[PDB]
């Protein structure tokens, strides 16, 4: 996160950190939908043009962090993974359309103060909320700057940025399943997500009933909190039915 | 889940986070 | 820096 804040403890329950295991590092950001399933960006574990391409066995799912580097003892939870999904038609080749992608836990997680899933958007929810200048937020350990680490999880409140916008920032054929968002050079305020912060959520609070829901997924961005540029995120809603078709399936 | 999106720390306490209310008055 | 050591259960 780049321009942002410490968060506070416990403020981001769903939070989840990718870890890879050897060698033992930082790859993204997830969050917790359920108490077996973990969700994330599809890019995050497949993408050729950068060599990537990860399985179950080569990744740790950290769950209850708060500070970046040090194991959280008694607080943190530690799980492998099972199975991976990614969407059928994750478009990698050319605008990464349908970044999203499905973990399932070996072994279900407990809840804590410091553990606990967000919702997924039904229709109205995200209806009513999926709207230009309404401010969402995004959570991360990633870098602070485009070109550095923080010490504990960061947070930032974007506003949602109109269609037309988005298209005309960038040279990238945006889609229906995507969504960008941040603030415009003159609004005078910034902030951005950034390396290692993919795969995290944006969420937002529904006015109606207090709930925390997961609107979007840090997907791609160019650069990182530049003027004129917006960050673009996997419109969760949108593809809710591959969510739920996996999870009842498998 | 029947109570998700609710933080044990916050919500489930009645207490707000720091910025939290910069959300909430974004929707209009 | 870099990370801190984590429990072997979890490395298996
Ligand atoms: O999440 C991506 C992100 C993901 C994918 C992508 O691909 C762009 C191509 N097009 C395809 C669809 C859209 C644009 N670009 C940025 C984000 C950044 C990033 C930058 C460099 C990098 O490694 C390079 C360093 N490397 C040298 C060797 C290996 C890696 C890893 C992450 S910066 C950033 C800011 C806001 C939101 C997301 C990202
Ligand atoms: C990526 O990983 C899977 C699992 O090993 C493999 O089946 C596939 O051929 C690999 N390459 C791509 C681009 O899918
Ligand atoms: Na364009
Ligand atoms: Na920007």
């Amino acid at each position: 996160i780049v321009e942002g804040s410490d968060a506070e403890i416990g403020m981001s329950p769903w939070q989840v950190m990718l870890f890879r295991k050897s060698p033992q590092e930082l790859l993204c950001g997830a969050s917790l939908i359920s108490d077996r399933w973990v969700l994330t960006a599809a890019h995050c574990l497949l993408y050729p043009p950068w060599d990537k391409n990860f399985t179950e066995n080569d990744l740790l799912v950290r769950i209850g962090k708060h500070s970046r580097t040090r194991y959280e003892r008694n607080i943190e939870k530690i799980s492998m993974l099972e199975k991976i999904y990614i969407h059928p038609r994750y478009n990698w080749r050319e605008n990464l359309d349908r970044d999203i992608a499905l973990m399932k836990l070996k072994k279900p997680v407990a809840f804590s103060d410091y553990i606990h899933p967000v919702c997924l958007p039904d229709r109205e929810t995200a209806a009513s909320l999926l709207q230009a200048g309404y401010k969402g937020r995004v959570t991360g350990w990633g870098n602070l700057k485009e070109t550095g680490q923080p010490s504990v999880l960061q947070v930032v409140n974007l506003p949602i940025v109109e269609r037309p916008v988005c298209k005309d920032s960038t040279r990238i054929r945006i889609t229906d399943n995507m969504f960008c968002a941040g603030y415009k050079p003159d609004e005078g305020k910034r902030g951005d997500a950034c390396e290692g912060d993919s795969g995290g959520p944006f969420v937002m609070k529904s006015p109606f009933n207090n709930r925390w829901y997961q609107m979007g997924i840090v997907s791609w961005g160019e650069g990182c909190d530049r003027d004129g540029k917006y960050g673009f995120y996997t419109h969760v809603f949108r593809l809710k039915k591959w969510i739920q078709k996996v999870i009842d399936q498998f | 889940e029947a109570d998700c999106g609710l933080r044990p720390l916050f919500e489930k306490k009645s207490l707000e986070d720091k910025t939290e209310r910069e959300l909430l008055e974004s929707y209009i | 820096g870099d990370f801190e050591e984590i429990p072997e259960e979890y490395l298996q």
